[PDB]
């Protein structure tokens, strides 16, 4: 829109989904992901340790904070589901968290609301 | 039931001293205790703080070889031997009590060569690992670098194993 194709215009996206309706959200939870990925890419081997879970939780809790700092998010919170966590998926290397966060809601649709009233009228004009 | 300590004998690296070894000494396990005195109480109480060093002692009178070729082995840990005692007990059957002390060997003393006396060497090794046992049953395994202080089997350790996150 505007002037000789001024600018863009349109954050939604095509989405049967009303959760994914914005292309912020899905930008935002797929490269918050690909920070995470690079950055965790020494916690895709090693032996596992009884702090391999603790390193994991707390190395997922820097680059979100640092996310939420710089405006990325608002909150977050990470942790390592423990219904999932067995030594049965440990033996096969597997092991699960839980990375629920939100997401910054674009403004969008400000709704300037106006009167033009008769209120400041004697205020001014009349007499003063 | 009178049991007492009857014959000894003691290895260093299966070459058995049935021979020169009239006296051995076991390290004696102390605990680190220091005495808590605190609010709400007249009188300390002690707490377990960890182990003491522990250091075992045996004394050759004779010119060994096979023990006096540990002392100070860059490889501390690499003297091994076991002291073994057997304890007889009024009704025969005797209790075999078993020492084996894997630890380096410190120190070695020959005392007074007097030309009519017993030399006598004596040795002192800084005992790193540490397992007792009587009639072939673990009573003790002292483990330093490991943490493996299990009194018969159950590892009093345990817990602040996993504290610690080791």
């Amino acid at each position: 829109i505007r002037d000789d194709g001024y600018r863009l215009w349109g954050n939604r996206t095509l989405s049967s989904d009303s959760k994914w309706a914005f292309v912020t959200r899905v930008r935002t939870m797929d490269l918050v992901m690909d920070a995470i990925l690079a950055g965790h890419k020494w916690a895709v081997d090693r032996g596992i340790t009884k702090t391999y879970v603790k390193d994991v939780t707390e190395g997922l809790r820097a680059f979100m904070r640092d996310l939420k700092n710089q405006g990325a998010v608002i909150n977050f919170e990470v942790y390592a589901d423990p219904d999932l966590n067995s030594a049965s998926q440990l033996a096969q290397g597997k092991v699960y968290w839980n990375i629920r966060f939100t997401d910054v809601p674009p403004a969008e649709n400000p709704n300037f609301r106006v009167e033009v009233t008769d209120q400041w009228l004697t205020e001014v004009l009349d007499v003063a | 039931i009178p049991q007492t300590l009857t014959n000894t004998n003691l290895f260093i690296d299966g070459v058995s001293f049935a021979g020169d070894v009239p006296s051995l000494t076991l390290p004696k396990l102390a605990v680190k205790t220091e005495q808590y005195r605190a609010g709400g109480m007249d009188a300390p109480v002690s707490i377990d703080m960890g182990l003491e060093a522990m250091e075992a002692k045996f004394s050759t009178n004779g010119a060994r070889r096979e023990a006096l070729n540990f002392f100070g082995l860059a490889d501390q840990s690499a003297f091994n031997g076991v002291f073994r005692g057997s304890f007889k007990g009024q009704k025969g059957a005797s209790v075999p009590v078993v020492a084996t002390l894997r630890g380096l060997l410190k120190e070695v003393d020959p005392g007074d060569w007097k030309a009519g006396e017993k030399a006598e060497f004596k040795y002192a090794v800084a005992v790193s690992y540490y397992k007792l046992e009587v009639d072939g049953r673990e009573v003790y395994e002292i483990d330093p670098v490991n943490g493996v202080r299990a009194i018969n089997g159950v590892d009093q350790l345990a817990g602040m194993r996993n504290d610690l996150g080791l």
